[PDB]
């Protein structure tokens, strides 16, 4: 019986390869989506029952619900997760500083051109920003922008939440109240997903 | 010049020798119409009822605009590092990143300084 | 040469030495296996002991199945201890801690 | 999704 | 026949085809009768569809009387390879000639309108396997005085160009009266073959396999008690001598009309604007990019012209990305820009 | 044996007639050998020579 | 031939044999240029293919300016009758025309 | 389908909405100013 | 054992370096 | 070995991603003093792309799905490595003059006697002696075998049709007849094999 | 003239070995062949 | 089964049809 | 995790012909033609002749022998001096006497092809060596057109430049093309085997063959990612259970009759028609085989080609291997007595 | 010299055979080409009976293009490499065919390419298969001569009406 040796030249050279755009026939000139369809098909044609509700009327739009949600939640955990590692955030801080610089350089150009146009060294070069705390070189204009645009977004989102699950005795009745109190939870538990993040 | 007379060029269908059935009715070819009228524009149909929805929102939003209406809250303010407990301390603070910090609010702030 | 004049051979040595479904079914045929263990959580896998005096002597080789329904008939025809094992019904709580390590 | 699991494996 | 391609080489026939048979072209087949047919209600006169050249006058009296043959449907055309001066030859286009029937001559008939399911009732798959049991004489369940089914299997074609899709089959039943229901067999449930006869073990899992295996049972042929004298006989080929003249009964065609299967019709253009409107996508956004073409015909590779009319836009766009009335001024002045230039390209 | 071997290599390549700039190149090996196992690969390989 | 001239100064009928057991001489697959591309793409040309092609020319010339004439003025009158056939018709009727003419002389 | 497209065209209507307009109460000249004299 | 083309190369090598 | 025990013994099913394998190879090495074996097994998982067929499959060497199940039907498929996902196929084919011993010189001079010539095992048919493509010969050891390296795409019904299950109870049906007419054990004819039929050797890949 | 082997090539390891490097003697009676 | 209402018809292009007026033509040369 | 694929062909795409399982299949592909196979296989093993540096050392210790022809280190000249007479019969005097002319005929090998470097037949001289980096090999295979043999090579008929010729733009590119497109697909092969082996679904969706049509409901994408992640990829419940893959293709493969054939009046099977010292003793005959019977009836006629100093390039027809070698075997002999 | 005739014509009763819906054109030749239109309709029943009694003897499918992308013959053109030849076309989706009788009737029929019983029937009782090869109009060859043939000229007002696409000798 033979001995293997570990390869170390040109292992899989077909790997680092981008052959998909060629190989589909673009550039020259398969559809998804059947997959979100069968995903839904599959939730209202069995949706576990709740017969402990005694079978209530709604029932697919609960699964449907606890679906989104639950997909909305794995994401925003794994990327919590994923940042949440100190190499991750000196990733993140390298990719940011590389990201400033390299506009710094489109500005300069851009509005050099915009400005001529009208009516027509480590210490500073990254070191004092890769060696310094983030929250010390970053201004609080930035983050109270952000957070200005995170909360226009998502400013509409217990109102639509009630008209879409409003839309098409006890009916109406016990359903108005636990509504409201999700619409508002939901809207709240986006603003502290924000903050956590 | 040919002629070619009209009873070798027309159909001679009388519709009693046909099967049954294989006459419609009137009520059969208006539900056919009907039919293929809603068949012509039900994905249209489906498509806009989303994208209105998706503009309904978005028009909520823009009644909403500004700030104006809404009380300040205690709970939420403005700025994150108020929200929550975030100071810089003894490490990763140095004195040219004032300088660094300088040049980012006024790239932030907008103006072509530093 | 011999091992140096196929211009074609990939890792022949490594494929082959190695039971295959056919060959297991011819060994099994023979009267050479002595016992097959089912195992991996879809139990589609087996641990194949053969017999002392199966070619090669008594080693243990791992054969991955296909869905043929004539295997276990086979094998208990032909006198193989066919041992599975355990395969806990609950499939959601059973692969569940392990997929999060 | 774990509830939603044997739903959705089908 | 018609699948026969021939090669032309004798003369006063390539004076014929100069370099090729004129193609006729129309209004496609599917709707070349539209507008005739639009004339033709609230009556107004229509032209005459004088027909082919190939046949005469005592062939159209033919027509007019029995009705069209596969001789009369088939047209030849030629089509010039080479030119006078061919060596092998020398005096002959050597042009190659076929035969074919046009996509025409099957006009205006259609397949089934796909109905509103919404608004039909609805029957069950179990429903359906019981009345396709009770309609299959080779079943146990067989009802002799059983009403005719009409049944029709529906596909649907516009479940990646549309947004209400349906993965699977959908039988529109017509009874006796004229009623029509309609069966929803959107998945295969217990796949079997089309000889099964066993139902399955919890009826759920009755799918369109089931369906499909009773439609292929129930088409069986029945024989007359004469295999005894048959799977017996006495010698020579008997299959041919005393079988083939024994005749036999089909019986589902005495019950079933299972007339044809259809297909949906796709209102919306598998690589149409509106079928982007429906289901966007980036790779469609850089196809109507690279679409956006036929303006740029200049030396623009490798040096100047576009690699730098891209970096000299954002000075026309960020620099006018300040303020409002001029934000407003150069999105409509670009918008009206962008509906005009297609328009003329 | 060397004309065997060379006879091989003449019968196995004879088989077609049977049908019918030192800092640029410095620069690139190293940021090529530096950005092996990385996305930032794929744009060093569009700066070779013509290879067409 | 090549290797008999070549080599068959001082190697046998075997040696030959064996040369020529190995294929063609340096071509394409030694970076040489193949003799069947090379018999076919400049020695097609000749002395500028006999001046135009002249041994055509000359006749072809020759008999076209001898055709400057009319050639016929009995039967011009089926001419003036085509030349109105070819402005009343739509061209749909023109394809009719073709589509008779090619099945009259196929049958 | 249509919640990526139009969350996108929000952001960037909204990023543009705290930027342009509806900015900081009138006071981005102070802001700038500022700017211009603390940065000896 | 079989060798393949790139285990061919190695065996060259290794019998072409061998006595040095 | 098994890791069977460990779901109702701590809760953790380790048996799903244990390598019973694995761990006798490494038990089989470290009784024998033979570290290869453990270690070749080890190597073999981890560098599995190198492992992938790059001998044989050159330059879009797709057959077909009819063609693969006629090459099956006639039996010219030496192996075929199904992978993980049972819907895709390499098909080893061999090269035909090194499908059986022949003595075709094309093949390599692997067999052959103290004359130098190349051994030929073509036993002729008796029921066919005008058709030398009928004739019986023994198939080549699949260790000097040619073999193009074909990729199949199977379909997703592939084992529901059952082309392989047949095929293989076609293979498996018959060799080593006892026969009492004339005494003794016979292969049949029918168990032999043609000039240019293989046994085909069916394994799967396991994608752990 | 084409592409064809010859015998003169002496393709065969075993008479590359048995006429150059290996000289043995075997003792023994053929059985197969 | 798997039937559509209309087909397909598929309704630079010159090369195509070179392609069939060679292959034809080549058809013919080794047919005579 | 957001990998999903169709439930319909379990990811596959493709699906087993309707008819004939034929004008509603594939169109097969270029390797399913048998004929050709051998042909195929000739030019790509010329072409990866060209590559193939295995006995790369030794190609260059004869290069540096033909370069510095003033080498040393004899220290014993070799005896080998027995080619008896022109005399005597059998194998031996011949095989001897052929290996006695190596010194002459090598002489005429290096007179008329020369070495495989000064002609760039193999891929020259140090140019791709293992451990140096890989970077520094693809710099020296992107220089010049060393990653192209000379059978594809441009700088070869540019000098053909004037008036096409011999197609330089229409022949010898279009094989370039060609080749290169193969090499391309090669690498979208072993990506779907790749994917193939780690139970993924295959990145590349090949249009359908010539016994497969695509599949009803992706018409052949098979898979796709989704916003809603993949409840089979989590969790392990992936694949299915052995048993009861078992027990699917048992009940499928088995179907019963729940009637009885005298109640229902049936006596035949299922199906249309109804009514009705070979392949039992011997078993069939092959199919794919009948196209090599002239060289099978050959090689039986003649024994001398078994001869193992002969080595033909291979193949089935006229042109190639066997009967290339007969054809040339009997113009010798028929020219010999010419001269 | 054909005829120019114009006249107010009743169309026919909407049918409804099933298999196929409509169909009124009160013509007997359709325009376009002018060929008797196919004006009867067989069911799948009727199909199944003739080719088991032996009455039909001939089913003819149409045909449709197949996509250069969908043809596995050669590397996909999206890979640099000749463009090849056009792949067979593909039987009809719809399943449009026609159905010669053994009296010489012609009837049209909506069969799936691909139907279990019709395709059982078809391989027992030998009725000839046969695909209708495609349109000019229609066959992907000829579509560059379909356009130019549109977009361009037919006689200029050059010599005469007596040939066919006279692009070899100008109009
Ligand atoms: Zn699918
Ligand atoms: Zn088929």
């Amino acid at each position: 019986q033979s001995e293997h040796n570990v390869k170390i030249f040109h292992n899989s050279w077909w790997t680092h390869l981008n052959i998909k755009n060629l190989v589909n026939n673009q550039d020259m000139v398969f559809n998804s989506e059947f997959i979100n369809s069968a995903i839904i098909k599959s939730i209202n044609n069995k949706t576990l029952v709740e017969n402990y509700v005694y079978s209530p009327s709604s029932e697919k739009e609960t699964m449907q619900l606890l679906l989104m949600s639950s997909s909305i939640l794995l994401h925003l955990c794994a990327i919590i997760s994923l940042v949440s590692i100190s190499q991750v955030r000196c990733f993140v801080k390298f990719h940011l500083i590389l990201l400033y610089k390299l506009s710094n350089v489109y500005n300069a150009i851009l509005n050099q051109l915009s400005n001529k146009l009208q009516k027509n060294w480590i210490a500073y070069g990254f070191l004092v920003e890769w060696s310094s705390d983030f929250i010390t070189i970053i201004p609080e204009n930035v983050d109270i922008y952000i957070w200005n645009v995170f909360s226009k977004i998502y400013r509409t989102i217990p109102l639509s939440f009630i008209s879409t699950t409003l839309g098409p005795n006890y009916q109406k009745m016990v359903a108005f109240p636990i509504l409201l109190s999700l619409s508002h939870l939901l809207h709240r538990r986006i603003l502290y997903l924000f903050d956590t993040l | 010049r040919e002629a070619i007379p009209a009873e070798l060029l027309l159909v001679k269908e009388d519709p009693s020798k046909l099967p049954a059935g294989v006459l419609q009715t009137r009520e059969q070819l208006k539900q056919a119409q009907r039919d293929i009228n809603w068949a012509g524009k039900r994905e249209q149909v489906f498509a806009a009822v989303a994208a209105g929805w998706h503009l309904a929102s978005f028009a909520l939003n823009l009644a909403f605009w500004g700030v104006e209406g809404m009380p300040p809250d205690r709970y939420w303010p403005t700025s994150p590092r108020i929200r929550l407990q975030i100071r810089p301390g003894r490490y990763g603070n140095m004195d040219g990143g004032q300088r660094v910090y300088m040049d980012y609010l006024a790239r932030s702030e907008g103006v072509p300084l530093n | 040469g011999d091992a140096n004049s196929v211009k074609t051979a990939w890792r022949t040595q490594e494929v082959l030495r190695e039971l295959s479904y056919t060959q297991l079914w011819a060994l099994v045929g023979e009267g050479h296996v002595a016992r097959v263990r089912f195992y991996g959580p879809e139990k589609n896998k087996v641990m194949a002991t053969t017999r002392a005096s199966a070619p090669g002597g008594e080693r243990l080789c791992k054969v991955v199945l296909p869905p043929d329904p004539e295997l276990l008939d086979h094998l208990v025809s032909n006198g193989v201890v066919v041992d599975t094992g355990v395969t806990e019904d609950d499939r959601l709580r059973a692969s569940l801690l392990v997929q999060m390590l | 999704l774990a509830l939603l699991t044997p739903t959705l494996l089908t | 026949s018609l699948t026969a391609e021939r090669f032309i080489t004798d003369a006063k026939e390539l004076n014929a085809t100069g370099s090729g048979l004129p193609i006729i072209d129309g209004p496609d087949w599917e709707e070349q009768h539209w507008a005739a047919l639009k004339a033709m209600s609230a009556g107004r006169p229509v032209a005459l569809p004088t027909p082919h050249a190939k046949f005469g006058p005592e062939d159209l009296q033919r027509i007019a009387a029995s009705g069209p043959r596969l001789e009369d449907l088939t047209l030849e055309h030629a089509e010039r390879l080479a030119g006078p001066g061919q060596l092998p030859t020398a005096p002959d286009g050597v042009a190659l000639a076929f035969r074919y029937i046009p996509r025409s001559v099957l006009g205006d008939f259609r397949q089934e309108v796909e109905p509103d399911w919404r608004s039909l009732p609805a029957m069950s798959p179990a429903e359906l396997y019981a009345g396709l049991r009770a309609r299959n004489w080779t079943s146990a369940h067989y009802d002799p005085a059983a009403e005719p089914w009409r049944l029709q299997v529906f596909s649907c074609d516009y479940k990646h160009t549309g947004v209400t899709g349906w993965p699977g089959y959908r039988v529109v039943v017509t009874s006796r009266g004229g009623r029509r229901r309609w069966v929803d067999l959107a998945e295969e449930g217990e796949l079997v073959q089309l000889t099964e006869q066993a139902p399955p073990a919890s009826p759920a899992d009755i799918g369109y396999s089931h369906v499909f295996a009773q439609l292929y049972q129930a088409y069986e042929p029945r024989y007359s008690p004469e295999a005894l004298a048959a799977l017996y006989g006495s010698s020579s080929s008997k299959g041919k001598a005393a079988a083939a003249a024994a005749a036999q009964h089909d019986t589902p065609a005495l019950r079933h009309l299972d007339v044809s299967y259809h297909g949906t019709g796709s209102a919306v253009a598998p690589g149409s604007g509106t079928a982007f409107l429906m289901q966007p996508s980036w790779d469609a956004v850089t196809g109507a990019i690279r679409w956006g073409l036929e303006r740029s015909g200049l030396p623009e590779l490798r040096a100047l012209r576009d690699s730098l009319l891209p970096e000299w836009r954002p000075p026309a766009l960020e620099l006018n990305r300040s303020n409002n009335n001029l934000g407003v001024v150069y999105f409509a002045v670009c918008l009206t820009l962008g509906i005009v230039i297609p328009a003329l390209r | 044996l060397r004309s065997r071997m060379f006879l091989n290599f003449l019968t196995e390549r004879n088989k077609y007639y049977l049908n019918s700039d030192t800092m640029f190149r410095d620069f690139w090996v190293w940021s090529y050998n530096n950005t092996q196992t990385n996305a930032f690969n794929q744009n060093l390989w569009w700066l070779l020579p013509n290879l067409t | 031939d090549s290797v008999e001239q070549e080599f068959g100064g001082d190697y046998s009928e075997a040696s030959l044999e064996y040369i020529r057991a190995l294929g063609p001489k340096k071509g394409a697959p030694f970076a040489e240029v193949d003799p069947a591309e090379q018999a076919a793409a400049l020695p097609p040309s000749q002395a500028e293919c006999e001046a135009a092609k002249a041994v055509l020319e000359n006749y072809k010339r020759d008999i076209d300016a001898l055709k400057t004439y009319r050639p016929s003025e009995q039967e011009r009158a089926a001419i003036d009758a085509r030349r109105a056939l070819a402005l009343e018709a739509t061209p749909e009727e023109l394809t009719w025309l073709k589509m008779r003419e090619y099945y009259a002389t196929q049958r | 389908r249509y919640t990526v497209p139009f969350m996108v065209i929000s952001g960037l209507f909204w990023m543009i909405h705290t930027w342009i307009l509806d900015p900081l109460p009138n006071k981005f000249r102070r802001q700038e100013f500022i700017r211009y004299r603390r940065e000896m | 054992n079989r060798n393949s083309r790139g285990q061919v190369a190695e065996q060259v090598r290794a019998i072409l370096d061998q006595y040095d | 070995t098994y890791m069977d025990w460990t779901y109702r013994s701590t809760g953790v099913d380790l048996s799903a991603v244990w390598d019973p394998e694995l761990w006798i190879r490494f038990r089989e090495a470290v009784a024998q003093n033979e570290p290869a074996i453990f270690w070749n097994k080890l190597l073999d998982r981890v560098q599995y792309k190198e492992n992938l067929p790059q001998a044989g499959l050159v330059g879009d060497m797709r057959i077909s799905y009819a063609k693969f199940l006629e090459l099956l039907k006639d039996q010219r498929v030496k192996r075929l490595v199904v992978y993980g996902d049972m819907r895709t196929a390499v098909v080893e084919v061999p090269h035909p003059w090194s499908a059986s011993v022949l003595g075709h010189p094309a093949t390599h001079p692997f067999y052959e006697d103290s004359a130098h010539n190349r051994v030929s095992m073509l036993r002729p048919n008796p029921a066919a002696p005008e058709d030398v493509t009928q004739w019986f010969c023994a198939e080549m050891p699949e260790w000097d075998m040619e073999k193009y390296r074909f990729y199949v795409d199977l379909p997703g019904d592939f084992w529901e049709s059952g082309v392989l299950q047949r095929h293989l109870a076609a293979q498996r049906a018959e060799g080593a007849v006892w026969d009492p007419a004339s005494g003794q054990y016979i292969l049949p004819y029918r168990a032999q094999k043609k000039v240019f039929q293989v046994s085909t050797e069916v394994q799967l890949l396991d994608p752990q | 003239t084409s592409l064809r082997g010859s015998k003169q090539f002496l393709n065969s390891l075993t008479i590359l070995f048995k006429h150059q490097k290996m000289f043995k003697k075997k003792t023994l009676k053929a059985h197969k062949w | 089964l798997s039937v559509v209402s209309n087909a397909n018809l598929l309704t630079k292009r010159l090369n195509s049809y070179l392609i069939y007026v060679n292959q034809n033509l080549k058809k013919f040369i080794q047919l005579n | 995790l957001l990998q999903h694929k169709c439930q319909r062909c379990k990811g596959a795409g493709v699906m087993t012909c309707p008819a004939c399982l034929c004008r509603v299949c594939g169109t097969a592909c270029a390797w399913d033609a048998e004929s050709e196979w051998m042909e195929r296989w000739g030019e790509w093993e010329s072409r990866l002749a060209y590559y193939d540096k295995a006995t790369g050392p030794l190609m260059d210790e004869w290069y540096e022998d033909v370069l510095n022809a003033g080498n040393l280190e004899e220290d014993t000249p070799p005896v080998e001096d027995d080619p008896p007479g022109p005399e005597v019969t059998g194998r031996w005097a011949e095989h001897d006497r052929a290996l006695h002319k190596d010194k002459k005929r090598m002489a005429a090998l290096m007179r008329r092809w020369g070495h495989p470097y000064d002609a760039d037949a193999n891929l020259g001289y140090q140019i791709v060596d293992p451990t140096a980096s890989m970077g520094e090999n693809v710099w020296n295979m992107a220089q010049v057109y060393n990653s192209l043999p000379p059978e594809l090579n441009p700088l070869r008929t540019q000098h053909l430049a004037d008036r096409g010729g011999g197609n330089t733009q229409a022949a010898v590119e279009a094989a370039r093309s060609a080749f290169d497109a193969q090499v391309v697909m090669e690498a979208a092969l072993l990506q779907n085997l790749e994917a193939a082996a780690q139970d993924l679904p295959k990145p590349h969706r090949l249009p359908p063959t010539a016994g497969t049509v695509a599949c009803n409901e992706c018409g052949g994408a098979a898979w796709g990612y989704s916003f809603f992640p993949n409840t089979a990829v989590m969790f392990g419940l992936e694949r299915p259970f052995w048993g009861d893959t078992l027990a699917r293709l048992s009940k499928y493969w088995n179907p019963t009759q729940v009637a009885d054939p005298a109640r229902t009046g049936q006596l035949l099977p299922y199906g249309e028609g109804g009514l009705r010292a070979l392949e039992a003793v011997v078993g069939k005959a092959p199919a794919t085989t009948g196209r090599y019977r002239r060289d099978l009836e050959l090689l039986l006629a003649h024994p001398e080609l078994r001869d193992g100093a002969l080595r033909v390039p291979g193949g089935w027809g006229p042109e190639g291997g066997l009967q290339t070698y007969l054809r040339g075997q009997q113009e010798e002999q028929a020219r010999m007595q010419r001269r | 010299l054909p005829a120019r005739a114009t006249a107010v014509v009743a169309p026919l009763p909407e049918k409804n055979y099933g298999s196929l819906r409509g169909g009124r054109w009160p013509f007997l030749y359709d325009n376009v080409y002018g060929l008797p239109v196919v004006r009867q309709v067989a069911s799948y029943g009727e199909v199944l009976e003739g080719i088991r009694t032996g009455r039909i003897s001939q089913v003819l499918w149409f045909q449709a293009p197949r996509a250069v992308t969908a043809s596995a013959a050669a590397p996909p053109p999206g890979l640099g490499g000749p463009q090849q030849p056009q792949p067979p076309p593909l039987a009809s989706p719809d399943g449009r065919c026609l159905v010669r009788f053994a009296n010489g009737q012609v009837k049209q029929a909506v069969i799936p390419p691909g139907e279990p019983r019709i395709s059982q029937a078809l391989q027992q009782y030998g009725t000839a298969v046969s695909y209708i090869p495609l349109e000019p109009r229609y066959m992907p060859e000829l579509a560059a001569m379909r356009a130019r043939g549109a977009q361009e000229a037919v006689l200029g007002e050059v010599d005469t009406g007596a040939v066919a696409t006279p692009v070899e000798l100008p109009e």
